[PDB]
């Protein structure tokens, strides 16, 4: 409170000096679901090219 | 909660920190209206049964 009040003699009272929040740590991301596969085996391992 | 965005605020000065005091400035006196319109008596009276 002293830094924000710019004084060393603070009076008896309530003083809001800063704010706090919880910082995320892992940040998980699970959107996808593997589907609609287009065969690359039909162009890589086809018998005749 | 953007670090680089906050840097843009420092060079812009002390606007929002000033109004935060103003908002608390109205808030503290907001409750001050209550005791001067309700707490006009220091004796709490209970009605007889
Ligand atoms: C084709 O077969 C080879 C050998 O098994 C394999 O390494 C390759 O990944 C295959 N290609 C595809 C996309 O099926």
């Amino acid at each position: 409170t002293k830094c924000t009040l710019k004084s060393f003699t603070v009076e008896k009272g309530i003083y809001q000096t800063s704010n706090f929040r919880v910082q995320p740590t892992e940040s998980i991301v699970r959107f996808p679901n593997i589907t609609n596969l287009c065969p690359f085996g039909e162009v890589f391992n086809a018998t005749r090219f | 909660d953007s670090t680089e965005c906050s840097n843009l605020l420092l060079q812009y000065g002390s606007f929002c920190t000033q109004l935060n005091r103003a908002l608390t400035g109205i808030a503290v006196e907001q409750d001050k209206n209550t005791q001067e319109v309700f707490a006009q008596v220091k004796q709490i009276y209970k009605t007889p049964p």
